[PDB]
């Protein structure tokens, strides 16, 4: 998952 | 323009660029939102690195369930992620 | 900075100016919100022309009921009035 | 008397 960012998911 | 005024007019004109050419004159579409946010925040916001991430945002913005995004929906989105950046910026001080 | 990025960093630094001098280091106060918005949007936003108008906004932002405004509250506010401007701008075309 | 600008109330 490091190769990708799930921060926006922080919003959801 | 004042620092705050500077930022108000910016979101309003950039949104016009993608929204009034590849889509409805005053309404955004699933492909127009992805293009507007990624083009200038490609490496930042989570969109291209996570095509799924763009979908989670539309669900949160598909409040009307119209499959499109209104300037009232888009502006709410950019406003809510930046605030999350300030809070996570102090986590590592 | 890109047009959108330009606007993100602007709200974050101007807010630091009033919030970290006349009030809590990372939190805004009833007097700090009025000063930040009026100084650059004095003639626009409804604040000084209606001291009552500033109070209606705090109520909407006093969601926590803390009597203060967090960057998550302030950013939500500027984002929601500008959108209202675009809709009322097309009323007279 | 009337309010010349009460737009911000639009949000509230
Ligand atoms: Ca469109
Ligand atoms: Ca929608
Ligand atoms: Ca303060
Ligand atoms: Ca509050």
């Amino acid at each position: 998952t490091r190769t990708k960012i799930d921060w926006n998911k922080i919003l959801s | 323009g004042s620092e705050l005024e500077t930022a108000m007019e910016t979101l309003i004109n950039v949104f016009h660029a993608h929204s009034g050419k590849e889509g409805d004159k005053y309404k955004l579409s699933k492909k127009e939102l992805k293009d507007l946010l990624q083009t200038e925040l490609s490496s930042f916001l989570d969109v291209q690195k996570d095509a799924d991430a763009v979908d989670k945002i539309m669900k949160e913005l598909d409040e009307n369930g119209d499959g499109e995004v209104d300037f009232q929906e888009f502006v709410v989105l950019v406003a809510a992620l930046t605030v999350a950046c300030n809070n996570f910026f102090w986590e590592n001080s």
